[PDB]
RNA sequence: GCUUGGGCAGUCAAGCGCGACAUUGCUAUACCGAAGCAGAAUUCGGUAAUGUUACCGCAAUAGUAAUUGAACUUAGUACGAGAGGAACAGUUCAUUCGGAUAAUUGGUUUUUGCGGCUGUCUAUCAGGCAUUGCCGCGAAGCUACAUCCGCUGGAUUAUGGCUGAACGCCUCUAAGUCAGAAUCCAUGCUAGAACGCGGUGAU
RNA sequence: UUCAUCUAGACAGCCGGACGGUGGCCAUGGAAGUCGGAAUCCGCUAAGGAGUGUGUAACAACUCACCGGCCGAAUGAACUA
């Protein structure tokens, strides 16, 4: 999946869904470095409790420490509504939602 | 005066709050502590509105307005806009931004007289009745705060930018941290001309700086 | 089950010894300081005095 | 966590109201509990060996 | 103690016993802080209190016992193969039983070290307990003889002679340091409540919804009429539209040239 | 799976039989306890959750519901039960003088070829002054410390070709069983509305045989804590004109239900999916007790109801919108 | 009537020169009791055909279930020099498993459906043949990346107590007695004895 | 079964006495019988271990073993079946 921050990471590498935090690595000094990541987009629509079938363009996520401290100072691209509300830190750096 | 409060054991008051001289916006929830945060100093002096933007608790991050008006992003639903209109008097102007964007509180920081943003400028000026003009910050709103008495910015703000804004704002500006060194000044506290709310992590030096900049004493 | 009357002290009187004694025991045994240090914590209600009504 | 805090608190306030009576009752009941363990309870053999050693 | 630990370990059952003993010994050793390597100030302070020689002897004895148990475990009809297990278990028990003295010594210090008034070295500094209680202990702003003597690594004086202590003794005991005062009065010159702390701070640093009217507050505004969200188009008294978009069905439908 | 639902053998009776009834109340007045209906269709429901401190507090929430056809139930008799060491026993039963055609048919397997010799002598026995029937009523009054009422549903009203009514027993939680039998005596051959038993937001349990999968399925199952979203009534205005919509329209999906007829008579909307497919016979019971929880106490705020066509696919709500979406049509002009 | 956890050398000595307890040199969840348990955390111990016919009914008996974690609130309060930080109860969510359903979505496949079309023909009018025509779209069925729900009363192990002899003290125990376990029985749920039963319509 | 007490008062339950050199010597930041080391005396009185325990940094206070008073017959310790 692509990285959802301005850190410049080419891609992210490790079921986990949007808003779930799992260990992740920056596939492409950061090689083979494990750090928790939060998924902000998955490019798939699920049965939302609000009844609206959300959609995204591509899978994306953010890499942060266990407490969720965003590595970058901003988030590139839209962020899932559930993920943004779940994590206040993500919302602070989030620019657009969906 | 400045007050130390919390929300769901979280010190990010600004994320779930937006204070104004005539009203206050807070996220929906049964946590009496959050309501007490604003009710302790002034009781029921000004109304407190429990609502949300796009059905989220980040209303504080998604809302950017002053005592004279309020603004909400496109993601805001019609029902939420109607609830906000019913919860505020006709004096406060409420309008929806139709531009492609969602984070208004993280991009726009303004007070009752001046507004700073990253056409929509005319709409912002009309709704808030303020002049529309920070140190290269990607998200000025998330790392800035303002009030008629004064304003607070992130510690990394350049001295030149602070001086220019203070000269334009006609009031002094001070850069400091919140919530025990946290650099998100706009997410850890919300202040008005006579009441400042800060999280528990806010240390004594930060509280003193907040009190001094707004010159309550 | 016995009467209640009154310092910060309760007074229980009843014709039947068993009834009043069991009531006092139940009152003392409901204030269980679970998962706490017995010596450090003294809060509760305990039997103090016994005697005849007369 | 000072040099002596539980002892200081006990001296300032004292032990529990029924600490003495409860301890005496436990000591008295230990006599019957020893017999019950001897007539009850590998564990029984170990208890018997410990009693014989005592 | 040694007896209780042996029973606890042996009640769960051959290498498992040795592994458990090694784990317990490692936890005891690692959990306890090395007296000679904590910190110079704290090292000396612990030296004045506990028997450092006995502490080191106990640590060495525990390490040697663990090594011996590991060595024994590594070295180690039905009766012929059965007696070996009993012999190994007895060997381990006998080796463990020799720890009563070091374990007894460590029992006293294990509890004591858990509630010491230890503070970080970077922390800024006649009945002095009364003043200590009054001042605050943490006051963040902005063997006994040797332990007391180690304060060299502030002093208090009394103008009167309270507690029965001679003024001459107080003057002699004195021999930067700040002196606090609550032929006899002249000898006091030989030395040469928050105010004292304020003065010392120098060196310390240098160290609800409404409407237009409440007449119709009970209205619900269904927000849907025949499947269209008319609320978005609920403009007040649209008189021009009410005619413009309603007269068409008669003015233009008369022609009706859709076919 | 679940050992409690074994052995997995085919159900002997198509109609599920209630195993237990709510505990009787000696102080409350005589009232019904269970109702009969037929499952019919499924649709989506949206509302706003007033549950305090919830993730969707004072905000919209969506889920799925099911509709059960519940035509008015008409009583046919009263059954008394006595307490015996071997279990509850029925000592005497009294039937009404007149019975519906469906009730008579239910007692037949060759109704067309049979002589239709239904209650004739018992019906003729009612021509007496009343001593014989009153004697049995007095006997039931003396004995039968617990009483039940036998009723049946109006199959003819439902859009089905079965034309055969289903007979079932209804328990009464009233008190003074003498008062119970007196009340029953005054309601023979009388129809009782659905609202008399259940109401909106009430919690009930539905029992029915699950779908047969060609051994898989065809077993009686029970689902408890089934909130009644709505209690439809054919006598009232269009059931689609909710308080939050107040617009006249039928709840039935446009074009009719899938493999089922239109619903216009009294019906009930049940949260979740009741076991079994459409055209079943489902017995409604009031949970056998009082469930204390926010789930039972919370009310329903139906802002919108999905009533569009569902035969494969559908987008319009009423037939008038089909041409409006596609514009004027040739068949229109 | 299998079975389950130190040798050598010396002092022992209830008893019968042998012989008892010590002793000297090597080689998961949950609930209770104790700890210097200040809070949290932690450690040690314990529990685990039958009269035919049709309907409405009872239940002898067999099986049984829910489950794991998270958030507000109690709270940044009792506690504590600060670091750190409770629990009960009132609320809100999610994960595993289970009884079911297809309302939206979606893998789906004889709509072997719809507009056009390929090699080609009596050429658009009509698709014949292409073991199953193709393109794009798409029914019914399998069926989940889809959805609803998943119960309350006693008796009890350990445990803490009341009254009170043995033993004129005493004792939770010997006669009695209260609270109490993921334990037992009950409520509920599934089946209903081809050979358990009751009432009713019909000759 | 073997011993001890026993109408010169059996076991048990309460009340009283339970001292003087003395706070023995050493150990002392203060430890006086009871945080420790080594002997254990005289005067006595029906009865005091330079002390069997609880407890205080030390005294303080209670105490069992030792006797007396109120009490009234068998009781206690160890062994065998």
């Amino acid at each position: 999946m692509n990285c959802a921050d301005n850190s410049g990471a080419r891609n992210l590498y490790i079921a986990a869904s949007l808003g779930d935090m799992v260990m992740a690595t920056v596939k492409k000094e950061l090689r083979k470095k494990v750090m928790p990541a939060i998924v902000v987009r998955q490019a798939k629509s699920w049965r939302r409790r609000d009844g609206v079938f959300l959609y995204f363009e591509d899978n994306a996520g953010v890499i942060a420490n266990p407490k969720g401290e965003m590595k970058g100072s901003a988030i590139t691209g839209p962020v899932g509504k559930e993920c943004a509300d779940l994590w206040p830190r993500v919302a602070s750096n989030s620019g657009v939602v969906v | 005066m400045a007050t130390r409060t919390q929300f769901e054991n979280s010190n990010e008051i600004g994320v779930f709050s937006k204070l104004t001289n005539t009203y206050c916006l807070v996220a929906v929830g049964g946590s009496e502590n959050f309501y007490s945060a604003f009710e302790a100093e002034l009781g029921d002096a000004i109304p407190i509105v429990h609502t949300t933007i796009a059905g989220t608790r980040i209303i504080g991050r998604m809302t950017a307005g002053n005592r004279r008006g309020l603004l909400v992003p496109t993601q805001t639903t019609d029902q939420e806009l109607q609830h906000l209109r019913n919860s505020l008097p006709d004096s406060v102007k409420i309008q929806r931004v139709e531009e492609r964007l969602s984070a208004l509180g993280n991009v726009i920081c303004c007070n009752d007289y001046v507004a700073l943003v990253h056409e929509t400028e005319e709409l912002i000026s009309d709704v808030l009745g303020v002049e529309v003009f920070i140190s290269g910050n990607i998200l000025v709103g998330s790392y800035c705060s303002l009030s008629n008495q004064g304003g607070l910015v992130h510690p990394q703000t350049s001295v030149q930018d602070q001086e220019e804004l203070s000269s334009l704002l006609q009031v002094p500006l001070v850069a400091g941290t919140v919530n025990r060194g946290s650099s998100v000044v706009g997410a850890g506290m919300v202040v008005n001309d006579y009441l400042a709310v800060t999280g528990l992590d806010t240390t004594a030096p930060e509280l003193s700086v907040i009190e001094s900049i707004f010159r309550l004493q | 089950r016995v009467t209640i009357e009154f310092k910060d002290e309760i007074v229980l009187s009843g014709n039947s010894v068993e009834d009043v004694s069991q009531n006092a025991a139940d009152l003392q045994q409901i204030c269980r300081v679970r998962n706490k240090d017995i010596r450090k914590f003294l809060d509760g209600i305990y039997v103090s005095h016994k005697g005849f009504i007369t | 966590p000072q040099n002596d805090y539980i002892e200081r608190h006990i001296k300032q306030h004292g032990k529990r109201l029924d600490h003495e009576e409860r301890k005496r009752k436990r000591e008295a009941r230990e006599s019957h509990k020893i017999s019950e363990r001897a007539q009850k309870l590998w564990k029984g053999k170990q208890f018997a060996k410990k009693r014989y050693a005592e | 103690p040694a007896n209780d630990l042996l029973d606890i370990v042996l009640n769960r059952t051959v290498k498992y016993t040795g592994e458990g003993f090694v784990e317990k010994f490692e936890d005891i050793l690692k959990g306890f802080p090395n007296i000679n390597d904590v910190h110079p100030f704290h090292r000396d302070l612990m030296d004045t209190l506990y028997e450092k020689n006995h502490y080191k002897i106990s640590l060495a004895a525990i390490s040697r016992a663990k090594s011996l148990v590991e060595q024994v475990a590594r070295d180690y009809s039905l009766f012929q193969c059965k007696q070996l297990k009993r012999a190994a278990l007895g060997r381990m028990a006998t080796i463990v039983k020799k720890l009563r003295d070091p374990l007894a010594y460590l029992e006293q210090v294990r509890q004591h070290i858990g509630r010491l008034p230890s503070i970080d070295p970077n922390t800024r500094t006649v009945g002095k307990s009364s003043f200590l209680r009054c001042i605050t202990g943490h006051f963040d702003y902005k063997n006994i003889e040797m332990q007391s003597i180690y304060a060299i690594a502030l002093y208090f004086m009394d103008l009167s002679e309270q507690c029965g202590f001679t003024i001459e003794a107080q003057v002699k005991l004195f021999h930067s340091v700040m002196v606090v005062i609550n032929e006899r009065a002249q000898l006091l010159e030989s030395v040469k409540v928050m105010e004292v702390r304020n003065k010392a701070c120098e060196k310390l640093l240098a160290s609800k919804y409404l409407l237009e009217d409440d007449e119709w507050k009970n209205d619900i505004m269904p927000e849907i009429l025949d499947g269209k969200n008319v609320y978005d188009f609920l403009d007040p008294e649209i008189a021009a539209k009410l005619q413009a978009l309603e007269e068409e069905e008669e003015k233009l439908e008369n022609e009706g040239f859709y076919n | 799976g679940h050992l409690g639902f074994l052995p997995r053998k085919r159900a002997a009776s198509i109609r599920a039989r209630v195993k237990a009834f709510p505990k009787d109340d000696r102080s409350k007045p005589v009232a019904l306890t269970s109702f009969l209906g037929y499952k019919a269709g499924m649709t989506t429901i949206v509302r706003d959750l007033d549950r305090p401190g919830s993730k969707f507090h004072k905000r919209e929430v969506v889920e799925a519901v099911t509709v059960v056809d519940t035509p008015p139930v008409v009583v046919v008799g009263v059954v008394g039960y006595v307490e015996t060491p071997r279990g509850l026993r029925s000592l005497t039963t009294v039937w009404a003088e007149h019975l519906s055609d469906e009730v008579k048919r239910r007692f037949y397997k060759n109704w067309y070829k049979s002589k239709k010799k239904a209650f004739t002598k018992y019906s003729a026995k009612y021509a007496q002054d009343g001593a014989g029937i009153e004697r049995e009523l007095a006997r039931i009054k003396k004995y039968a410390s617990v009483v039940r009422v036998l009723v049946h549903t109006q199959i003819r009203k439902t859009p089905l070709a079965q034309k055969k009514a289903h007979l079932a027993e209804i328990q009464l939680n009233g008190g003074s069983i003498s008062e119970k039998v007196d009340w029953a005596r005054e309601h023979f051959e009388k129809t009782v509305a659905v609202d008399s038993v259940f109401e909106q937001n009430e919690m009930i349990d539905a029992i029915a045989v699950t779908k047969g999968h060609g051994q898989r399925g065809y077993h009686s199952r029970t689902s408890i804590n089934h909130k009644i979203y709505r209690v439809g009534k054919g006598d009232d205005e269009a059931n689609g004109a909710t308080s939050f919509d107040r617009t006249k329209k039928t709840i039935t999906p446009m074009g009719g239900f899938v493999h089922y007829g239109e619903i216009k008579n009294d019906f009930i909307m049940v949260k979740g999916c009741i076991p079994g497919n459409r055209k079943r016979i489902v017995t409604l019971r009031k949970s056998l007790y009082t469930n204390t929880s926010r789930k039972a106490l919370e009310e329903v705020s139906l802002k919108w109801i999905d009533t569009a066509s569902k035969f494969g696919k559908g987008r319009f709500q009423t037939p008038a919108e089909k041409h409006a979406f596609m514009g004027t049509l040739k068949k229109d002009l």
